[PDB]
This record gives C-alpha cells, structure tokens and sequence, in this order.
RNA sequence: AUGUUGUAAAGCACUAAUGCGCUGCGUUAAACUUUGAAGAUGUCUUUUAAGUUGUUGCCAGUGGGCAUACUGUGGUAA
RNA sequence: GAGUUUGGCUGGGGCGGCACGACUGCUAAAGACUAACGCAGACGUCCUAAGGCGGGCUCAGCGGGGAAGGAAACCACGCGUGGAGCACAAGGGCACAAGCCUGCUUGAGACUGUUCCUAUUGCGGGACUGUUUGGGGGAAACCCUGGCCUAGAGAUCCCAUGUCCUAUUGUGCGUGGGACAUGGGUGACAGAAAAGUUACCACAGGGAUAACUGGCUUGUAGCAGCCGAGCGACCAUAGCG
RNA sequence: AGUUGCGGCCAUAUCCACGGAAAAGCACCGGAACUCGUCAGAUCUCCGAAGUUAAGCCUGUGCGAGCCUGGGUAGUACUGAGAAGGGAGACCACUCGGGAAUACCGGGUGCUGCAACUU
C-alpha cells in the first residue's frame, strides 16, 4: 500500500544498513546518479549550482528517483544534451521496517520486517549538484527549483564560488593552472606538489604541459 | 499477571545511608595459606606488612 | 548477557595495534617484596594465571610471594559496604606501581635536612605543603610591547 | 576553594568585600563558639580561647583581612551570620546567573551593593 | 572413544608404578538383607497400594564411563571415572597418521 | 603526583558496503576502528585544603508503585 | 465400584513458542551492574590423540620457468605481517608458534590445602601452593594433574564398589551397622509419584484481566490541498493531472 | 674512535635504490678417514686455511615510500553544570566551565649497558 510519508519522516539515532544480519531487503529504486555529458573536461564546466538541506530527515528512494527525472528533462529542453553534468549525492543506505498486522497477535512480537529504503540527511548537506557553462546559469537555477517540490521540508538553492566538481575555490584553482601544476586528463584532474624525487617531479611537469 | 521487571531507582540512596564504610586490613597473623619460605622469616616479614598498612 | 567467566570482554581483553606478541624478558626480572603496591593489567596472549575482568586496572598491596605467583589484597564495593578480596595473579599480568613517587622523594629530603639540621642543632619538623594562593603582583611595562587594538569585527560568510 | 565554588554557583552569591564593610559585619552580627554553643563576643571570652593572643574584636578583623596564618583558627571561632532580606528587593529573576541578569553566581567586586541592604 | 587395554600407573598396594589391565566397571545385585530393602519390603504388605514414589519424566541418554584398573601383581583394583561417551572400545586398531 | 577506559564526534588503516573518470572526484556503518573527548573510575600523601566515629543485643513494617528534567530501545503512533 | 490428580511464563485466556538450566557478540549511554514473546547464532557432544613433552620446518596467495599436460595433475626458483590453519557457535589469541611433519610416552598419578566467579548461601567450573622410600619428555635450564581461553552441568533419603572401624552379660559368625571417596537422577534442570469433560452445575474473590459506552492514538477508513510530465485536432491549467 | 660476543627498550631502528670502507674482527671459502644427517656433504655434524673483499654485517647518499614529533584545520564539532528563553514539531539560542579528528605544511631518521680486541 505504501503508507504516507509522515510515517518515516524523522531520523532514528542509529542507521539500519543492509548487511548479513538483515538479508531480506528490497532493491533500490534509483540506479543512476550521474547524468548529462559526464565525460567533459574540468575546464569546460566552470559553474556550480547546489541544492542545500535545511532539515534533519529521511529522503525516500521514490522521491530521489522522481526529482532526477524532473530536473534532467528541463535541462535537456532548455540547455541542450551536451551542455551540463548532473550528479545525485546521497545513496539511500538506510532500511525501513513494518509491523504488518493483517485476528492477529497485536503488540506481541512486534519487531518488524524490511519495507523500503531511504537516505539520511542533515543540516547544510547538498542533495543535487549541476556544473555547466556561465551562460546557462538561469536554466540550472530553474531546473533545481522544480525538483525540490518533490522533497519534504525546506531546501535552498545557491550558486557557489568553487570550480566545478573539484572541491576547490575558483581563484586557487586558477593561479595553479597558470603555473602549470594541474594535470588535466579526460574527466579528472590532479595537482603536483613539491614533495618527492626531483626526477619524478619533472616528468609530471612534462605531462602537465601536453596531456 | 504482567508487571514491572527491574529497577535500580532508590538503590543509591539506600546504599549511602550511614556512609559506605571500609574495614581494616588484618595484622599478618590472620592470613592463611602462606608459603614455607615465608614461615621461616615470619618475624621480619610481619614488620614489612604491619608498618605499611599502619604507617 | 550470559554469565561465563570471560563474559563481555571483546574490547577490554585486546591488544592495541602493533603491540602484539608475548611478554618481554624484563617482565620476568623484576623483584617483588611484601608490602609493595602493584597494578593488575592483563596481557591477553598469556592464558594462565589471569584474574577476573573486575580487577583490570586496580592497584593492590602484596602480602605473599610464591615461586611463580603473587598474592594481592584490595577492596571491592558491594551495595552499601566494602569487602577485602584476595587475588592470585601470575607475574606476567603485573607491574610496579609509580603511585608513591611524589610522596617518597618529599619525605626523603625532609629526613635528609633533619640529619643536616641536628648536625648544627637548629631543626624543625613542620614542612606542610600549601595550596596555590591568590596572586602576587605585576608590573607590566609598555616601553616595548605596544598594544594591539582588538574589537568586535563584522561578520562574513563564504559559500 | 575555587573549584568547590564552581559546584554551588547556582544557589549562592559570592564575591569580594572591602575593609569598611567587613568591620560593619563583625560588630553588628558577630558571635563565637565554645563548640556547638553560641557565645557573645566580649573581650574576656576572646582571651580564654586565644590565651597569649588576640584580646579585642579589632584584632580578629585584621587577621581575616590578611593571610596572617591565624586565619584558620579565627574563621572557625566565628558563628555564621544570619542576615535579613534586602530592603528594595532583588531586581531580577534571582535564580538567573549574574552575567545573564540575575543574582546567583559571581558578583566579583559589586557584592557590596547587595550585602549593605541585608545587614 | 578408544582406550588401550593396559597401562603403567601407580598402585596403592605396591606403592609404586606397575602394569594394570583396563575394563569397564558395573553394578552388582541388590541384596535383600540390607536394612533399606528390609524396611521397604515390610511397608508394602497388606492394604494401601503403592507407597514410596517412583520416577517418571526422565531426560538422559548417557551415563558416565567408569574404568576398572586391575593390577597384574597383588591383584588390587581401583576405579576411575571419565566423561559421557556414547560408544566405548577397548581393543584398539589405532588410527594411523 | 601516578594508573585504567574505546562511547560522542570524526575517519577509511582492517571487515562489509557505494557512483563516476581512466591519477582523482562522490556517498556509508548497533553486531567496522588508524584516531579519540567532555565525563567517569583505582592507589599514595593531611609530612595538602575545608569540615568534625568504633563494637554488639532484641525486634517491626515493606517486597502492585507512579511523575518529571535530561537520555536510550520496540512501535505509524498513544 | 472406590479414592485422587490433570505445572508455569504470557500486552485477557486458549492454540503456538520457551524469553523455564545454560554459552558468545550487539542492544548498554569509554570502570563494574542494567529490562522487553528485543536482534543474530550455538548446547545435552566429540577425541589413545584432536592429551603431555623434544626436535625440525612455514602458511593463504602472487611473479618468471619445465616432454605428451589442457581452467585444475607434479617438479622447482624469487617473494610473501598471516590476508591460512587451530573437533564445534561467536568473540579474543598465536609465526625458528598455539599452525604442519616427526620421535618417545600415559600427568587423563596418589594425597593435601589456600583463593576467584560470589554472595546472607549449596552444588558446579576455573586458578595457585605443599607433602610424596612417586612418573613421562629433554644434554639441560625447564614444562606436565587432559583438550589455546571463555559452554558441554545434578541435593536430602536409598542402593553398588573400595579403604579404615564396629554390634553395649563373655566369646566367635558364611548374618548385620557406620565414616570418607566415586557411580546409579530428578532437562518444570534448589530436584511432587499424575488423563479428560461440563450448555446440568457450585463457592471465595478480582475492574491487579476480556466481551458493550467514554478517553488518548490514526496505520486502515473518509474528505481536502501543493507541484506540473502528459492529454485535450492546435493549446501545461475550459475540463483533466 | 669503532667492531665482535651476550643483551635491555622494541621502526627516529623498517622497506627500496645506488655508493664507501685504514687495522682487527665477522664472513664468504677448500674438503669427507673418523662423529652425525640427507633423494642430494645444498642445510645439519666433523677436519681445515689455498683464495677474496664480490656478497652478508657496519657507514654515507635520496626536495625517496613508511614511522616519530610539531603547526594549520580551530576555540570549529562534540560536551559537564544551570535558567517558567524561542519553535506546530524537527530542533535552535543564551550564562559559567572543558575541548577533538583526516586531506595540507615544517623538522627529524636509533638511544643505551657489561666484557674482549684493534695504530
Ligand atoms: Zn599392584
């Protein structure tokens, strides 16, 4: 029947993961977490837009699958297929239970059985993130606004000052990219420190000038 | 029928009335099961115990 | 929850990360005497002669020495009173206690100058310690060490 | 004694007192002890308890004010002062903390403008 | 369980070690002149039926195994108990490494 | 003065999980721990502060509890 | 035809299960103690070696080689912190070892005392000493009183066997009695000798406990909102969602 | 000043690459009648002294991997003791106290005991 959402909104103290004492758990409903072009280079998509949490609560696996379709379809219609990269950042590890009173036994023997899955979420945690070009800014702020109508509670949308999916501020990444200390291969990056052999250090400079 | 099972409520208040007292250590003539090597030098072994637990 | 002898000791009786292996040799060369204070501290690699988990981390006083073992006396609380207990422990689960180091080097120097005072006749026993008192006085100067001018400093946020 | 005062800080008010207010306590509300028995502070009862020592009330006040190593015997000789309520009231919730606007805790050197209305 | 048929061990008569033979010990007959059986038999005469309870509600399959150690000189015996052991064998055919 | 501890938080060094990019970025734990508090808990010294009990006789009632501040467990919840 | 019996726990009782004796990890909030028909499992055995001791060795796995030879046969070099094994549940422990191979053995001897779990307390299971006209292994230091450690457990009364004593008017005995130690068993495991039915029914009580109303709750039941993918010949909102 | 024999604490001592080394030592090294042990004198056991510093042992080097100790992260997270504070709740705030942890940066790389021997 799928009970209403208010029955499993708030966090228990401990998480109840699927592992070897549990064994009877249904499969997760979201299976894709990375959409868009997804192989673009780190220099291509400089802008980052997040959706931040203002609650402590569970996020259903159904609500995460419904918000992903809603946000992908808008960016494909207004931005273009090869113009963004979208990422889900949660993974529902927690398992929910039900006590299943079908004249039965009542509160006698009431430890319940596996029911569904959810992700646990805390104050100021990101939920969805998008990296794109500086011109498709208003398309990304409008796609995420439509998708948080799928979630319970309050959430905020912010435009960040970090560089893409690097976890690094925009002006620190820039002055390390001019000194030739960033190795940029297809999809990922890497920094070069002054720490090892001097010979090994100078091959890295040659990679970072070509690759 | 079906009632409560267990509680430790009020049990610290009972244990603390009149203080929680310590006995005194014995005088080395009261210990049993001593080794024969200590039964030889019994006079100057009692000096070490009796002067440490009553110092 | 059941009540075997080694009940509920998964973390208490364990080695501590790159400190595995059996007892080292200096642990057999220590010399124990009647009246010493000792710490009980289980080594989980030695199976024989070990005490019950209640006594791990307690300090006791020696009253007898056997060819491989010691007898220790100490106090245990049982809901409203204390009781004396007699433990038998092998030499591998025991170490000397440093719990009287402060009090012994202070009582030593006291009798030291007492002999050095009777040599001169002028003596005096009372040398009690005192707790730390209120505060003495200060004469702070600003010829160097110029002040730094601190304050409330408006609030900033970065995301 | 500073640690012991951290334990009872939500029930008392403590702080520092000067010398003109300390003389006004002992002369107005002071008594002695013969061991559980309360005796009046005369010059003759004071000599019998400190034989070759203090003989007036003003000497008791000047050992308390300094350290003077007779502090412990002079403070045990006194009986606790029993005061009145303050004329005017407290002006606060009074079970709130002093730095938060109440009357309980450390008044450090402003304790005199509560104690002078209770004597 | 497989136990050998001979053993060297201490004899309380010889007061040293010697060779013994091993087997299983068992219960003999009860005799009717011991005072307990005398008492139980006069109580069951006449009218009244069963006096003295008898046990139902049993729970046990095994008995302790008790050995008989018989010295080949002086012919002195002593008994010795072991654990539960459903099956017992005294001959041998040792299991080979 | 000198010993004991493995929780909260955090983390990936072991056990069990989890998306991508072809070295990095992303997500987890009552029955995971490389780390690790606040708090608790042993012993010595009144030759530290502040304060001012030991031994034993004859005997009663009681062994359905409940509320709350903070803190857990089961339950959609009460 | 007579007399009598036909346990208990329990989100009412009954049916079912055993949370009724007992071991490991978690619930448990960094000393110890701590509840639920809370979670995940295991117990009523097995072993003359799978017990004791001396010596010699190294395991899971990976890399490069070798007639028939292949995904898997056996020889053999270079590495391998245990990523393997150790009767069984789980936790702890272990590398010239507690693992593998091998030699000899019956300490799985006879007695005796102190102490822990553990108390106001029995039984049980462990630890540590002493005494022997006593063993085994080893050149020797040294170790050994069952199983690498934490489970595998049974009173009073009666009977069977062994050692030391004994029956009061005296002496014996093919007739008995005792002290101590082991075995025969009570699993509802501090331990009665025990089948049902009553709608023909009785008595002492119980709101400590059900079958109707009220009260707290809202999973289910009923009635509503928000979003905007689609539909509506065109056209997200005429109506739908 | 070192090496060797027997050690205590058990990585600041370990692991990987190159180099150095006067005198002694420690080795590698030549053999199998006896002792002892193997499929095999490879290992183990006995008897030796022609040769060599090639290795082992000991010492240097490296913006080396690890380990040890500091800084930053940060008065942040969490938290002991209080009060008729706010909020539908989830939870947030205030007063007096205590106070962590990766990623990043800097510096270090065995210390000692008893004995014998070496220009
Ligand atoms: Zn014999």
């Amino acid at each position: 029947g799928r009970r209403p959402g208010r029955c499993y909104r708030y966090l228990s103290k401990k998480a109840y993961p699927k592992s070897r004492f549990n064994r009877g758990v249904p499969d997760s409903k979201i299976q894709i977490f990375d959409l868009g072009r997804r192989k673009a280079g780190v220099l291509e998509f400089p802008l980052l837009v997040n959706c931040i949490s203002n609650e402590r609560e569970n996020l259903s696996a159904e609500a995460l699958e419904a918000a992903r379709i809603c946000a992908n379809k808008y960016m494909v219609k207004h931005a273009g297929k090869d113009n963004f990269h979208l990422r889900i950042r949660v993974y529902p590890f927690h398992v929910l239970r039900i006590n299943k009173m079908l004249l039965q036994t009542g509160m006698r023997g009431s430890f319940g059985k596996p029911y569904g899955r959810a992700a646990r979420v805390v104050f100021n945690q990101p939920i969805l993130s998008i990296r794109t070009k500086e011109s498709f800014r208003d398309a990304a702020v409008e796609a995420l606004r439509r998708a948080k109508n799928k979630f319970p509670g309050h959430q905020k949308i912010q435009v960040s000052s970090k560089f893409g999916f690097t976890n690094m501020f925009s002006d620190e990444f820039n002055k390390l990219n001019e000194s030739g200390r960033i190795i940029l291969r297809g999809g990922s990056f890497s920094v070069i420190r002054e720490k090892g052999s001097i010979d090994k250090f100078k091959r890295d400079l040659e990679y970072a000038a070509n690759n | 029928a079906k009632r409560k099972n267990h509680t430790n409520h009020n049990q610290n208040r009972k244990d603390h009335r009149g203080g929680i007292k310590k006995p005194k250590m014995p005088k080395f003539s009261e210990f049993l099961g001593l080794h024969p090597a200590t039964l030889a030098r019994l006079e100057e072994a009692g000096k070490l115990w009796n002067a440490a637990t009553s110092r | 929850r059941s009540k075997g002898y080694r009940r509920g000791t998964r973390y208490l009786f364990s080695q501590d990360h790159r400190k595995h292996g059996v007892a080292h040799v200096s642990k057999y060369l220590e010399k124990y005497e009647i009246g010493d204070m000792v710490d009980i501290l289980v080594n989980p690699a030695m199976m024989k002669g070990m005490p019950h988990k209640y006594y791990h981390g307690r300090t006791g006083r020696v009253y007898d020495v056997k060819p491989r073992s010691l007898n220790v006396a100490l106090y245990k609380r049982v809901r409203g009173k204390y009781v004396i207990k007699k433990i038998i422990v092998r030499i591998e689960h025991v170490r000397k206690s440093r719990c009287s180091e402060e009090s012994q080097k202070r009582i030593l120097m006291a009798a030291e100058m007492a002999r050095d005072a009777e040599s001169r006749g002028v003596v005096l026993a009372p040398s009690k310690r005192k707790i730390e008192g209120p505060r003495k006085a200060v004469e702070v100067s600003l010829d160097n060490n110029q002040p730094i001018e601190v304050g409330y400093e408006p609030h900033v946020v970065i995301f | 004694t500073r640690k012991m005062l951290q334990i009872i800080k939500d029930h008392v008010a403590f702080g520092t007192i000067g010398m003109e207010l300390l003389r006004k306590l002992v002369y107005t509300k002071g008594s002695g002890r013969n061991g559980h028995v309360r005796v009046k502070l005369t010059n003759e009862f004071i000599e019998d308890m400190f034989d070759g020592k203090i003989r007036c009330i003003e000497e008791l006040v000047h050992h308390i004010y300094n350290g003077t190593e007779m502090f412990k015997k002079v403070n045990s000789f006194l009986y606790p002062f029993h005061l009145s309520p303050p004329r005017g009231g407290f002006k606060g919730q009074k079970s709130k903390s002093f730095n938060d606007g109440g009357s309980v805790g450390n008044h450090q050197d402003l304790l005199s403008n509560l104690l002078e209305r209770m004597i | 369980v497989n136990i050998p048929k001979t053993r060297n061990t201490f004899c309380k008569k010889c007061k040293g070690y010697s060779a013994h033979k091993v087997s299983q010990a068992k219960k003999s007959k009860d005799n009717p002149r011991a005072q307990g059986n005398r008492r139980y038999a006069r109580k069951q005469r006449g009218y009244g039926g069963q006096t003295k309870p008898i046990l139902r509600r049993k729970a046990k399959v095994t008995k302790k195994l008790v050995l008989n150690l018989e010295c080949t000189k002086c012919k002195f015996s002593h008994q010795k108990p072991l654990k539960r052991a459903k099956h017992v064998i005294f001959g041998g055919e040792r299991k080979r490494k």
